[PDB]
């Protein structure tokens, strides 16, 4: 794999097929 | 955090991986 | 506003869309 | 769950806010 | 709902949720 | 081009991707 | 409409410039 | 215009529905 | 069709979109 | 990770975001 | 190929990565 | 290259078509 650049909506994009079935937590920053 | 770390700078998928439940 | 079908990675978009900076957690097992 | 609520039944946009932090 | 910062596309993801069956107009300036 | 399948957030996806600056109008029921 | 013309159907994309302001 | 506000400041969701149909 | 702004993974939806059956291959530089 | 179905447009930012600088071929017809 | 391997059937994100360059 | 170009200054769907397969 690759590193990435992923802001906003493309993070938990990311996030998404990466955790699949598990899911996954979003917590930004304030 | 990982939100603003992947955005300003890069971030790896096995990072990512660590918000998984 | 309305109430559509939202799964996968268009799920995880709408809550990224509501929750924003407030973040939020996906968990399909539940 | 949130699948159950909004995939497979539909939800609201406030329905989704209860899976906010 | 939290605020929002979005553009291009993403705005256009936005309407969608945002208006359902009912949908939208997309009008750019120029 | 092509002929395709496009529906949902995809469809208002694609007509942005033509539309532009231009903008459209999604009206599904119709 | 449109979701017709190309979701249930098939369509391309001159077609989809009909929904074009 | 609605297009440039919420990508040049913010919006909201309450002011994206006014381009509802 | 508009000119187009497309960078990350907003250029291969373009691609998608506009290729569809046919496929495409995505070469950036390095 | 994990295993999931990854379906057109869906596939394609699967492919971005894994293959990223490498770039990649989707050539549905094989 | 791809379809059948990923969508189709379902596979890893390793898999996918049959498909780089 | 076309990756480049179209993040950078501004591409057609034209000069899209010529990385179709
Ligand atoms: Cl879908
Ligand atoms: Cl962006
Ligand atoms: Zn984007
Ligand atoms: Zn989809």
């Amino acid at each position: 794999f690759v590193n990435q650049h992923l802001c906003g909506s493309h993070l938990v994009e990311a996030l998404y097929l990466v955790c699949g079935e598990r899911g996954f937590f979003y917590t930004p920053k304030t | 955090g990982i939100v603003e770390q992947c955005c300003t700078s890069i971030c790896s998928l096995y990072q990512l991986e660590n918000y998984c439940n």
